[PDB]
């Protein structure tokens, strides 16, 4: 009916350190997207461009998160390693930087 | 319809010694009031709680607040705290809770 | 403070069935918790639920939650339903009831 | 501290139709205002002006609305009587005509 249609956006924006991974020539910078879809596909995200990613607003999208984020991506060493921008997108509460916050709570490992 | 008006939640708690009072079996008045929940478009939660169906404003929840109240004039008596919150959201963790203690990943 | 980011309520319903593989006294797991989300910026209700403190934003409830599914994995086998909801105002009725009771007026 | 401090403003919009009661000389206008001002005071309701009262944004903001509307005013026969117009006045949700609600809800006596 005419209600419960319209959550707050929640998503986030990835960047990664595209010159890094060529530099250093461990990864293979094609795969990498595509074991980030695969996390998104397995979280329930909506792909929105090559750094962006959405929830499809109801009410799992808190859980979709959780399972995108906390537990696929940073744990993922070859991600969090050669990230230059990681954004929690949050519409109504604002967004904030996911690798500050990160590094501060020991959560995933950066160098 | 309208984004101003939210869903509501009601939550409370009687006290049991003067609910004994006026009921022998103090399982009876939780029924009452369940009942009348649901009939004013209310439901009960599988922890605690009547949350409103559909999004209700604040007038028409206090109206059934007084309603409930005339009905049953023992509330007065026996009431320990009784709230109306505004929902903002409501988000299922469930199945995600669920998925985070399947050790599959690592 | 920052206005958009409001105060989370947590309701959960487990499984007695479940809970008794995992302890003896079905009471010990839900002190268990309630001493965990007390430690986490959570106070318990007279009703029931866990209502933050001051407001937290979504991101680091998720991560309490985290946590939590993490010091007690036997979360998962007994859950039957595990919510957060955005808290947009909450209301205080109690000495109302009373006074509606108070037939001093008509 | 910094926080609990900006509740959404509750109220109400009295006009008492004046007209109505002089040409009729049941009531003395005066008093009828000091009645609807003691109301006001028993209930928690903060007066802004001759027509207007407001709760003080705190969490019994509901109680107080429920007395002053919905047990003092309502059940003043003198007051429905003679009142012009009504309103609830809520920010969040939108206002709302009291005198037209009340006589399909069968509140009060009118007539």
């Amino acid at each position: 009916d005419l209600e419960d249609l319209a959550y707050p956006l929640l998503g986030t924006r990835i960047v990664l350190d595209e010159e890094k991974i060529l530099k250093e020539g461990k990864y293979n910078l094609e795969d990498m997207y595509k074991m980030i879809d695969e996390y998104a596909k397995e979280s329930g995200m909506i792909k929105i461009n090559k750094e962006t990613y959405h929830c499809k607003g109801d009410k799992y999208d808190l859980g979709c998160m959780t399972l995108f984020i906390y537990k696929y991506l940073i744990d993922s060493e070859w991600f969090t390693k050669n990230a230059k921008e990681w954004i929690w997108i949050s519409e109504k509460e604002g967004n904030s930087d996911l690798i500050s916050a990160s590094k501060a709570e020991g959560e995933g490992i950066w160098e | 319809q309208d984004p101003g008006i939210n869903r509501k939640a009601i939550n409370f708690d009687l006290s049991t010694k003067s609910l004994e009072k006026y009921f022998k079996d103090t399982r009876e008045p939780y029924s009452l009031i369940k009942k009348f929940m649901l009939e004013n478009g209310f439901e009960h939660r599988q922890y605690s709680g009547y949350t409103s169906k559909e999004p209700i404003n604040e007038r028409r929840v206090i109206r059934i607040i007084n309603k409930l109240t005339k009905k049953f004039t023992w509330l007065g008596e026996c009431v320990k705290e009784f709230d109306i919150t505004e929902i903002g959201e409501q988000y299922s963790l469930k199945e995600t809770i669920q998925d985070l203690c399947a050790k599959d990943f690592h």
